[PDB]
DNA sequence: TCGGCAATTGCCGA
DNA sequence: TCGGCAATTGCCGA
């Protein structure tokens, strides 16, 4: 309940809330992210998660390519 | 801000949304720490600054390398894929 | 540090 | 799909 997707805040409808993308949106397969009411803009359901996530793709194509913790 | 630090929060006084923190928490000279929606966990905001600032190398650097935006798995627009346990 | 009302937002239910 | 009200919130003033 602390904070809903941007499908079911749309959609006006319970979400479930969970990690990373509620079984609403789960089910479904459409992808679940969080919306900014501030910028209307669709933003993931976690930053760090989506930080943390992020890095880790750039670190192992890094490590294809030779590199490290730079 | 739907973003107003633990402290903050509790003693009921308005957050200075900066990182790696808020106003207050600097000059009351804590750590600033931000109840992560979703997941639900703590988050020291900084620990996103420094986060951020990590990718920050990694854009330069593998960019450098001749890269630049890269395919994930938790993810932003309603417009991307979507995630799966394990498996990417 | 709180009472506490304004905004905000979850979500019934039809 | 949504009206509209429950429940949360940010955070003012004391
Ligand atoms: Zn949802
Ligand atoms: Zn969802
Ligand atoms: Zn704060
Ligand atoms: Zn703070």
């Amino acid at each position: 309940s602390r904070t809903a997707c941007k499908r079911c805040r749309l959609k006006k409808i319970k979400c479930d809330q969970e990690f990373p993308s509620c079984k609403r949106c789960a089910k479904l397969e459409v992808p679940c992210v969080s919306l900014d009411p501030a910028t209307g803009k669709d933003v993931p359901r976690s930053y760090v998660f989506f930080l943390e996530d992020r890095l880790a793709v750039m670190m192992r194509v890094l490590k294809e390519y030779g590199v490290d913790p730079t | 801000s739907r973003t107003a630090c633990k402290r903050c929060r509790l003693k009921k006084i308005k957050c200075d949304q900066e990182f790696p923190s808020c106003k207050r928490c600097a000059k009351l000279e804590v750590p600033c720490v931000s109840l992560d929606p979703a997941t639900g966990k703590d988050v020291p905001r900084s620990y996103v600054f420094f986060l951020e600032d990590r990718l920050a190398v990694m854009m330069r650097v593998l960019k450098e390398y001749g890269v630049d935006p890269t395919k994930i798995r938790g993810n932003i627009p309603a417009t991307s894929d979507d995630e799966p346990f394990d498996l990417k």
